């Protein structure tokens, strides 16, 4: 971590429960600059005693361009069946007048009522035959009572959720002091409040934004792939939407038994005939009817917090090559310690702070910085300060050395300098 | 690696799963353009970074989980903000730096003098 | 507490599972949702 910050400890409440090691809970909020992208961020805690300090870092991992799920429902494949019960007068005795309430629940005609696996679906009466054509022998017309279902056999099951916008997310490791490490995708876009443990981060700097046309995702639940759509969604199937039906229960989007899920008037194509119906449908696949495209500052504010509480040597032992790369030469040093402790900040280092953890063991921790000589002096890592200082050469971006070509041609460049001069004066005076 | 997103990699897989998960970037924020590729069969992969450090050693988690590569990288173009280097000069380098000046225009003159 | 100020219809993100329901949400802080200029 090159950026390091430590805490404000103006908030002190802490209590001694032991006398060896001490207790503190303190809370408030915190302001950093995001880090680049690969890297981790660290965050210094700070006592008024002196031994015992603890630290947390935040990694992040990518930058990308996603939108939150502002809602979900899930799609079903339709199929529109249908049978009929086709009785004539005075052998069902139904009524001249075909009745207009119906019951699309029971169907006491046919085993009076029990689960319809249609969802909601309609009914009616249909014209008559009469006559020895149809053999019941009444000249008076008849009437037919019609089903319409809809029915998944084998079902393929999209969720779905309209964002309908475009802000950048970033990849956020969580390390707690105490040891503990959450993952979380943060919206740092947007003012967020991912809640974990204690503390809780929000928004980081919208460096650059785009914009994108009404698309949302189409996902499936045997992830066969991933699919992007114009992807229309409501509460309710508007007309040339991508989804018709919208069912907000996964275990009860294979058939259809959940009432969440609403129908479509007359969306079944129900048509009839002079002895019984037939089925049709208008309904659309998710495929090739509303496609566009084919899938192939950071901070955190502070809670109620849990925060815990000799002898030590630096003992440098190399230097790496780096100045102005963006990464920092990576620089070990083999300390050992009695106690489980933490490293702080090297006054004359002069460029950033140290997060430094040791074991109880002679240890040894790399750490990237850059500087374009070495000083290295003035650190108060641990239980007391040391003085220790290396002596190394720098790498930085510079020209080939291998075969210093361009020395030739500096000599070549400086050619006839006083020569012109000499040429320009004499004209100089005829000119003027 | 550096500025420029092409990069040498050759990595193998040994697995027969048709479906391939994700991949990952390599040190100071990379997107790997290559993250999923079929893994059926034995077909070796060459991604691209910019990576452009010594060792280069990076991980991907879909199924590799972390692995340790190692590397050594040593001479790109010669571009930089600053000029030259500092040196020991004291008056032993510099004197050898500096040579007569009139001999590169002899040459010149002979050339005239055939010219003509 | 105060009544003056009202809800959005289903607005904390309420999901639930086979033992006990968990919280989510869809909300949008001030900053980096809807801005387009910053005094200094």
């Amino acid at each position: 971590c090159d950026e390091m910050v430590h805490a404000d400890s103006k908030l002190v409440s802490c209590r001694q429960g032991s006398g060896n090691m001490k207790e503190c809970v303190t809370t408030g909020r915190a302001l950093l600059p995001a880090v680049n992208p690969g890297q981790e961020a660290c965050l210094h805690f700070t006592a008024p005693g002196s031994p015992d300090s603890k630290c947390l870092k935040i990694k992040v991992k990518r930058i990308n361009l996603k939108c939150k799920k502002s809602s979900s429902y899930f799609v079903p494949d339709a199929r529109s069946r249908c049978t009929s019960v086709r009785r004539c007068r005075w052998a069902g005795d139904c009524q001249s007048g075909c009745p207009p309430h119906f019951t699309s629940n029971s169907f006491s005609d046919d085993w009076a009522g029990k689960m319809d696996r249609a969802g909601l679906g309609f009914s009616g009466c249909s014209d008559g035959c009469g006559g020895a054509a149809c053999g019941c022998f009444n000249a008076a017309p008849s009437c037919i009572f019609w089903r319409k279902w809809v029915e998944n056999p084998h079902g393929i099951i999209w969720k779905v959720s309209p964002c309908a916008a475009w802000v950048p997310s970033a990849v956020i490791e969580l390390t707690m002091p105490s040891g503990e490490v959450r993952t979380f995708h943060p919206m740092s876009g947007i003012p967020t409040q991912v809640f974990k443990g204690v503390s809780v981060t929000y928004l980081g700097s919208d460096m650059e934004v785009s914009g994108l046309t009404d698309l949302c995702e189409i996902e499936e639940l045997k992830s066969k792939k991933l699919a992007l759509a114009p992807c229309n969604q409501a509460g309710m199937g508007v007309v040339g939407k991508v989804g018709e039906i919208q069912c907000s229960s996964e275990e009860s989007a294979r058939t259809i038994k959940k009432d969440g899920c609403i129908w479509n008037a007359d969306l079944v194509g129900i048509e009839l005939r002079v002895d019984d119906a037939v089925c049709y449908s208008k309904i659309t696949s998710v495929e090739a009817v509303a496609n566009y495209s084919a899938i192939p500052d950071i901070t955190a504010i502070r809670g109620s917090f849990s925060v815990n509480y000799a002898t030590c040597t630096g003992e440098v032992t190399n230097v790496s090559g780096c100045y102005s790369c963006m990464t920092g030469a990576k620089v070990s040093i083999k300390l050992h310690s009695s106690k489980n402790s933490t490293a702080h900040v090297r006054c004359k280092g002069d460029e950033t702070a140290f997060s430094v953890l040791e074991g109880v063991h002679s240890y040894t921790v790399s750490l990237s910085f850059d500087h374009a000589v070495v000083d290295e002096q003035c650190q108060l890592n641990c239980g007391g300060h040391e003085s220790q200082v290396t002596l190394k050469g720098n790498l930085i971006f510079l020209d080939v050395p291998k075969f210093v070509d361009g020395s030739y041609m500096q000599t070549y460049h400086s050619t006839v300098p006083t020569g012109a001069n000499i040429p320009s004066p004499t004209d100089w005076l005829n000119a003027l | 690696g550096g500025v420029r997103l092409i990069t040498l990699t050759s990595e193998l897989k040994s697995a027969t799963v048709c479906a391939s998960h994700f991949c990952s970037s390599a040190t100071s924020g990379k997107k790997s353009t290559e993250i999923h590729f079929h893994s059926g069969s034995l077909v070796g992969k060459a991604a691209i970074h910019v990576k452009g450090a010594l060792v280069d050693g990076t991980e991907f988690t879909f199924e590799g989980s972390c692995m340790f590569p190692d590397g050594c990288n040593a001479d790109c173009t010669f571009c930089r903000e600053f000029l030259k280097n500092p040196q020991c000069y004291p008056a032993k380098k510099w004197l050898f730096i500096i040579i007569v000046i009139l001999l590169g225009y002899a040459g010149l003159m002979l050339l005239t003098n055939v010219l003509k």
